[PDB]
């Protein structure tokens, strides 16, 4: 389960004059309640913080119990949450005199890295960007827009985004201040301190035992979110009414992540992490493998009832999103023969040929010129190479073999050049496809009734269970689907 | 007397604007250019029907109304049309581009462009007034305009005019004539922004209407020509005694009064009758008795809910034409003795009476026959209740999915003002609970 | 809410767009020369949403010719309504894009693109209230995907407030050129998922299957495929481009059929398929079955999120109604019931050419992921094997590329899916 702080920040002189009574009423460290006697509404949560919170006890109930797994490998995020005015800011970045929880964090982290240096040596990468209007800007280096890439081994990354290397507390700390100045502020006359972006200082953890008698790998990720603006209580207009609408669809992205994660009953059903850069930002960081700290701020006042109330049904949703936690831990002649076959120079081959190139040279996946040349249809090199000793059924680092690449492609004279000069019909890659299964997806018939005229296993399956009868039903594919009817 | 102003925004506010003040110039003897040769004090008048109309030194009299809607298709057909005389060219408001169906447009991107001008040219209408009673505002829920900037527009009156009274006409959305699904979002949200600044607000269900239109009118395909027409006859009925000196709703003030107890529940349900077609003039005149038991059966609501299984708050009859007081009270004595109607606990168990003795007035294309009299119902029941919940199930539907949120939220409205909006239904269905 | 901007790119984009002009032309009663000889008021009452009024009575379209190569603009010069575009708008480069979407995006298609922008952005200073751009083109080729793809996030940049509108062209081997469309479709896809407001996605796997199985033709040509394109293309615009109330307007329409940002791809329908009268319950009942769709899913595959229906030539509109209730009452479970009323209908009198009555469908169907599943497959198949990788990379792309566009079009599978679900509330 993600764990859920509460911050009441004290009343400004605004609120004081006005001398509307508190909506906000802590009980317990555990236990707030919303409108007293009205609602009287009773919320639990993990800790909650009165008006006279410091920037030390903040962090010391949330940061600094964490920073011991971040150190054992485990990812860890903060994230600041809440309405316009609320003090997330204050709370993260704090001001000249008070330092925020980003501050107190990154001064202990290298702290407990001295402590511990006899026994662990530990490296951090530091990027701090900036989400502004559905663009990603790096604030340490001044990139440009940076786009958002995803892999399902690495995840989401920035693409751009620069990676910097601290080795002190003083160096990440200048890092630091450097982004916060570089950071989108616009001073108003209305509002001095509103943030336009939202802020997402990143630190990635390497750490191994010292003696090495297994490196342990951590993201931990502080956000400061900019909170949502209604353009009538605010009457922005211009480049800062795009920034509301822009923010306010980014928090209505997060809002329907954080509903469709918690109490789901539905962990097989799609999250919309793709509506905005904000929440593909926060993808790994919401309920996965992940320490999530939410810190909601609120204020106490009447004049934003319905503005702490939504923090709070937010707030108290989020305790439901739940996580499952891990530690993280040959020859000059045949390169060129290689190119050559690829590139189908028939004259090149056979001159690096005549010299003596090994016919059977694998590139580092694999590839054989067989390979390469089957795949861009260079008839004429296939039959030379096949003609000198070039192994028909080499297979690549993927199990691919020669066939499944013409089949693929879709060069029906190779295909039956190879199968001629004994081609396995029915070779299988690391994907479980056969040469069949590549020429039916591909929709080559002329090559999938050759292939099953030479002995194509009709019943072979790929991993997903699938032969090539069930991808043409599968893909409403008659034509293929009639003639594989039997 | 006491001058009110009318402001009719959107499509559906300005064409039934077209039908309503067509309807008033009929019967009060106005031309379409103004000429009313009966009124014989040519400067200006103390006259009953000057709480609507203004005068100028030419003898012509001038709707005190403005036309507003963010594109100008519509008005532009009122700007060409047999009634463009009647009106100073400043009431007819335009803007480039509409609110595209979407409340926020209407309310903040677009509407926020045309407000100021709006109420510059409200102001004028207001310094001509001697004694200002307040607004009548007609609208669409389910238009951009007609939700967004209605809203706009109802906070900005409550601050520039704020011990004036405010009373709307409200089309409620059918699915029969919609053209947008999106219609439930708006109708909410422009009710949640609405409620604090109304001070009563008569709902007209286009279901109704165009179930009446079919049934009583024999009318294949009702056009919104159709549908106004008899909306017309409904508005003249609430206003005749604001036009023509009445005993019963003399003033804005006396509908609150007379109607609305607690100022959150102030929508009374019209009933009308009768409504029958000119193929069936020939047919003997009904009484008194006859139209003032029509006001009992539902098919004759204005909107589509069951009055005999909810309980009255408030009840005037309207009667107009050839109607005797005495033959009134019969019918109203008799009432109870059909055994409908039951009363809230702290309210009384009076129906107000309210006769005006001119002659219903049939428009030139009207489907609806001339008759001697006929009888306009409010009454303020706790069953108009289904009318929201039936809204508010709609809503429902499409909020549990954020289905076109983003619309809204891509024209700087916070995700939270659907939750805020959608709970004072919630409490406004409550407070209709708890008076029953 | 007026004039729209028109951009055509590519072969396939000017094909199918000159063909659309020709018939739109024609129902707007307007000749080669660009003038006006029609019949009624109702062809001249928003002929501005089109086409710039010149000198004269001369009607100009307000389109804007792309491509990379020049052949195909010198045959859209040398075309039945060649004559009546705007020399201007016509913008042309030498070298060509060799089907490689990384040369239409980032080198060649890069360089030209500047030039583009300069005409949009002219015909957009002439427009009293522009409504946005509509793009046609091949999401297969190089031209037409990958510059077509990089014009639209530079139209966005410049004109946030506007509707972007595309008709895509989806490749198919029945009608393939390479077998690198697949790449090319899913780059497309990825940029078309973030960029455009509303894609028609026009399906050459369905129009071959139209050809080839209901139409009976042998061996279909492009001239056949197009055929469909153009009736298609017109009946999806009447409601823009004649008197009406109902998806009137690029806003009013995107309002209407897009309840969620990413799920903006509709599957276009028509009736009758007509090859070089029906009674209004045909029309309607033709209009759901899969064998009149122009992408190749069975909607009863899936549920219908929107559907707008227009319906074309002298008829009814009470027996329109009564027949459109009656689809959504007999086959109850294919329309979502979380968005009520979400089946919108719309006449108009003037009919296409050589049709008395004719229906077009516009639906936003979660079975639309069977096209996405079809292209993803595909593309999985070749990028599992890296085949010909090099000739995007070599263009300074990255492979990261191709697995953030992989990834995205099978997130938008997997949307699609979890409304086809939501039944539970
Ligand atoms: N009774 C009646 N309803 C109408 C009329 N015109 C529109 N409506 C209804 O009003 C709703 C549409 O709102 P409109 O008034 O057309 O919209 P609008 O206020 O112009 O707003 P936008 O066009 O969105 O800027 C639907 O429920 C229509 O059925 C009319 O003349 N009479
Ligand atoms: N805990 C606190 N103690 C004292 N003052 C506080 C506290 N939190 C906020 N404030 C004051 O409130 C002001 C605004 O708070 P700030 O943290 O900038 O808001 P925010 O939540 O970041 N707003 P926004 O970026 O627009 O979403 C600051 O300038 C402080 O003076
Ligand atoms: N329907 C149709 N598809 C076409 C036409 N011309 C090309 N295509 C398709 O478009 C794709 C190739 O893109 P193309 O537009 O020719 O290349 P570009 O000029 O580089 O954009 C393939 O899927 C072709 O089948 C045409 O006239 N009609
Ligand atoms: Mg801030
Ligand atoms: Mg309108
Ligand atoms: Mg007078």
């Amino acid at each position: 389960h993600m764990k859920v702080v509460v911050r009441v920040r004290p009343e400004n002189t605004k609120e004081k004059a006005a001398g509307f009574h508190k909506v906000v009423h802590v009980v317990d460290k555990h236990i707030l309640v919303f409108d007293p006697k009205n609602k009287d509404l009773k919320f639990v949560f993990d800790a909650v913080f009165d008006e006279t919170s410091t920037q030390s006890e903040v962090f010391e109930h949330t940061t600094k119990p964490i920073l011991r797994s971040f150190l054992n490998g485990y990812n860890c995020t903060v994230l600041a949450y809440g309405a316009t005015g609320a003090g997330k800011t204050h709370t993260m970045l704090g001001s000249a005199d008070e330092p925020g929880v980003m501050y107190l964090t990154m001064l202990h982290l290298y702290k407990c890295m001295d402590e511990i240096k006899e026994e662990k040596i530990c490296s951090t990468a530091v990027s701090y960007l900036e989400v502004y209007n559905e663009q990603i800007r790096d604030l340490l280096v001044n990139s440009g827009p940076l786009a958002v890439r995803e892999d399902t081994q690495k995840g989401v990354v920035v693409h751009g985004l620069t990676l910097h290397q601290p080795k002190s507390s003083e160096e990440i700390l200048h890092l630091l201040d450097n982004g916060n100045k570089n950071r989108t502020q616009h001073p108003t006359d209305m509002n001095a301190t509103s943030s336009r972006s939202h802020a997402v200082f990143q630190i990635y953890l390497r750490q191994q035992d010292k003696t090495a008698s297994n490196v342990r790998i951590a993201k931990m990720s502080l956000i400061d979110l900019a909170g949502s603006e209604r353009a009538s209580t605010s009457g922005a207009k211009g480049t800062r009414f795009v920034e509301g609408t822009n923010i306010n669809r980014s928090l209505l992205a997060l809002g329907n992540v954080i509903n469709a994660l918690a109490d789901s009953k539905r962990k097989n059903q799609h999250i919309p992490y793709r509506n905005s850069k904000l929440t593909r930002l926060l993808k790994d960081s919401l309920g996965g493998n992940c320490q999530t700290i939410m810190i909601a701020a609120v204020s106490p006042s009447s004049v934003f009832y319905d503005d702490t109330y939504n923090t709070l049904k937010y707030a108290n949703r989020a305790k439901d999103i739940k996580s499952s936690l891990k530690s993280n831990v040959g020859s000059d002649l045949g390169k060129k023969l290689l190119e050559a076959a690829r590139a189908g120079q028939d004259d090149e081959v056979r001159i690096l040929m005549a010299n003596g190139a090994d016919v059977n040279a694998t590139d580092a996946s694999g590839l054989t010129p067989l390979h390469l040349a089957a795949t861009y249809g260079h008839l004429e090199i296939v039959e030379v190479l096949l003609k000198h000793g070039a192994d028909v059924n080499a297979i690549d680092i993927m199990g691919s073999t020669p066939l499944h690449l013409a089949a693929l492609i879709g060069h029906l004279e190779i295909v039956e050049v190879l199968l001629k000069h004994g081609a396995d019909v029915n070779a299988v890659d690391t994907w479980g496809d056969t040469p069949l299964h590549l020429a039916a997806i591909m929709g080559h018939l002329e090559i999938v009734e050759v292939l099953l005229k030479h002995g194509a296993d009709v019943n072979a399956q790929d991993k997903f269970g699938k032969t090539a009868f069930d991808i043409s039903i599968d893909n409403g594919n008659e034509d293929l689907a009639e003639i594989l009817q039997k | 007397m006491r001058e009110c102003i009318s402001i009719h925004v959107g499509q559906a506010g300005v064409q039934i604007g077209n039908a309503c003040w067509e309807l008033y110039c009929l019967e009060h003897g106005i031309q379409p250019d103004g000429q009313m040769p009966s009124d014989k004090t040519i400067g200006g008048g103390d006259d009953s029907f000057n709480t609507f109309f203004s005068e100028t030194g030419a003898g012509k009299h001038v709707p005190r109304a403005v036309f507003v809607d963010l594109e100008p298709t519509v008005i532009d057909e009122v700007r060409t049309g047999t009634y463009r005389q009647l009106f100073h060219p400043e009431q007819l408001i335009t803007g480039k581009e509409d609110a595209a169906n979407n409340y926020a447009r209407g309310h903040y991107t677009i509407g926020k462009e045309i407000i100021d001008l709006v109420l510059d040219r409200i102001r004028k209408l207001a310094d001509q007034c001697t004694g200002l009673q307040g607004f009548l505002v007609f609208h669409s829920f389910g238009g951009g305009t007609g939700s967004g900037f209605t809203s706009l527009l109802m906070e900005r009156l409550s601050v520039d005019y704020g011990k004036k009274s405010k009373l709307e006409f409200s089309i409620y959305p059918a699915p029969q004539v919609s053209t947008a699904v999106v219609e439930p979002y708006n109708s909410i949200l422009t009710t949640h922004t609405t409620l604090e600044h109304s001070d009563c607000a008569f709902m007209v269900d286009n279901e109704a209407i165009y179930d009446i239109c079919r049934r009583n009118l024999d009318i294949e395909r009702p056009t919104y020509t159709n549908l106004n027409r008899l909306i017309s006859q409904i508005v003249s009925s609430i206003t005749a005694s604001l036009r023509f000196d009445g005993a019963l709703n003399v003033d804005l003030t006396e509908f609150q009064t007379n109607l609305v107890p607690y100022p959150r529940i102030h929508f009374p349900l019209a009933t009308y009758a009768p409504v029958i077609s000119a193929e069936k003039a020939y047919h003997e005149q009904l009484s008194v008795a006859e139209i003032t038991n029509a006001c009992f059966e539902p098919a004759n609501q204005m909107v589509k809910c069951d009055p005999r299984h909810g309980k009255y708050m408030a009840c005037c009859l309207l009667y107009r034409g050839d109607v005797v007081p005495k033959d009134v009270n019969a019918a109203i004595a008799t009432i109870k003795t059909k055994r409908s109607i039951q009363f809230v606990d702290w309210c009384p168990t009076g129906f107000k009476v309210g006769i005006n003795y001119q002659p219903p007035t049939v428009v030139p294309g009207g489907d609806l026959a001339k008759v001697q009299r006929a009888v306009c119902m409010l009454s303020n029941t706790t069953a108009i209740a289904e009318a929201w919940a039936r809204l508010d199930h709609k809503f429902d539907l499409m909020y549990a999915k954020r289905a076109f949120v983003h619309w809204y939220v891509g024209e700087g409205m916070e995700e939270g003002e659907f939750s805020e909006a959608r709970e004072d239904m919630a409490a406004l269905e409550k407070d209709y609970e708890e008076v029953g | 809410m007026r004039e729209i901007v028109h951009i055509q790119a590519g072969q396939c984009g000017n094909q199918i767009g000159a063909k659309f002009w020709e018939v739109i032309s024609d129902e707007h009663g307007i000749d080669p020369t660009g003038s006006y000889h029609g019949d009624s008021d109702l062809q001249l009452e928003r002929i501005n949403v089109y086409y710039n009024e010149a000198a004269g009575n001369k009607y100009v379209p307000r389109a804007i010719l792309v491509d990379l190569e020049p052949g195909t603009m010198d045959s859209v010069r040398s075309g039945p309504f060649g004559q009546i575009f705007r020399p201007d708008n016509f913008v042309f480069g030498q070298s060509g894009a060799g089907n490689n979407w990384a040369k239409g995006h980032y080198t060649e298609g890069a360089e030209l693109v500047d030039s583009v922008l300069d005409v949009v952005r002219k015909e957009s200073e002439s427009c009293d209230c522009l409504q946005g751009f509509q793009l046609t083109h091949s999401l297969g080729g190089g031209t037409g995907s990958g510059m077509g793809t990089l014009l639209i996030s530079k139209i966005r940049e410049e004109y946030p407030d506007r509707i972007m509108n595309t008709f895509s062209v989806v490749p198919s081997p029945k009608v393939s050129d390479t077998v690198v469309e697949p790449y090319n479709a899913t780059l497309s896809v990825h940029q078309l998922v973030e960029n455009t407001d509303e894609t028609y996605c026009i399906d050459n796997e369905a129009l071959y299957d139209i050809c080839f199985r209901t139409l009976k033709l042998t061996t279909p040509t492009y001239g056949d495929l197009n055929h469909l394109v153009s009736a298609t293309m017109s009946g999806v615009t009447t409601c823009l481009r004649f008197p009406g109330q109902l998806n009137a307007d690029l806003r009013k329409l995107a309002v209407n059929m897009v309840p969620f940002p990413r799920l903006h791809f509709f599957m276009p329908g028509f009736a009758p398929l007509t090859s070089r009268a029906l009674t209004v319950p045909e029309l309607t009942q033709q209009m759901f079955d899969a064998k009149n769709m122009m992408a190749a899913c069975d909607p009863r595959h899936g549920r219908y999120l929107t559907v707008a229906a227009v319906f074309r030539g002298r008829m009814s509109m009470k027996e329109v109604d009564e027949q459109m209730l009656n689809v959504q009452n007999k086959n109850s479970s294919y329309f979502v019931e979380w968005i009520p009323n979400n089946v919108k209908t719309a006449v108009c009198d003037i009919p296409p050419r050589g049709l008395k009555m004719s229906a077009t469908f516009i639906g936003n169907s979660t079975a639309i992921q069977e096209l996405f599943k079809r292209i993803s497959e595909q593309f999985t198949a070749m990028f599992r094997r890296k085949a010909f990788l090099h000739w995007y990379t070599g263009e300074g792309m990255d492979e990261m590329e191709f697995t953030e566009a992989e990834s995205n079009m099978n997130d938008l599978v997997s949307e699609y899916q979890q409304y086809q679900d939501a039944t539970a509330d």
